[PDB]
């Protein structure tokens, strides 16, 4: 059925058969990895509002 | 109900029911030509004795 959005998540992308994730069954694959410097800065600023950067 | 004639006759009764006031509801999704899908309320004559001309 058209007009449908599907979200799929996994922790081992290597375990997904390539036919399952192809451009037209999954249009966008994004890697959400560990923290980065900017990510840590943003998390610290959001958890402790008001402190100096 | 074991024949496709039952489905065809039920559909024809739902369409040609004149102003029958003993209907029952039936919910479905209709895909508009615009591309999106909205709820469709279709009325089928509820069980009972109905008269046609």
């Amino acid at each position: 059925t058209e007009a449908r959005i599907v979200f799929m998540t996994t922790n081992y992308i290597d375990r997904l058969d390539p036919a399952l994730i192809r451009p037209g069954r999954v249009d966008l694959k994004e890697y959400v990895g560990y923290c980065s410097h900017w990510q840590l800065t943003q998390m610290f600023q959001r958890f402790y509002p008001g402190q100096a950067p | 109900a074991r024949d496709r004639s039952y489905a065809w006759l039920l559909s024809w009764l739902t369409r040609h029911s004149t102003r029958t006031q003993h209907l029952s509801v039936e919910t479905s999704y209709l895909q508009h030509e615009s591309g999106r899908i909205s709820t469709k309320f279709e009325f089928i004559p509820s069980p009972g004795n109905h008269f046609i001309w």
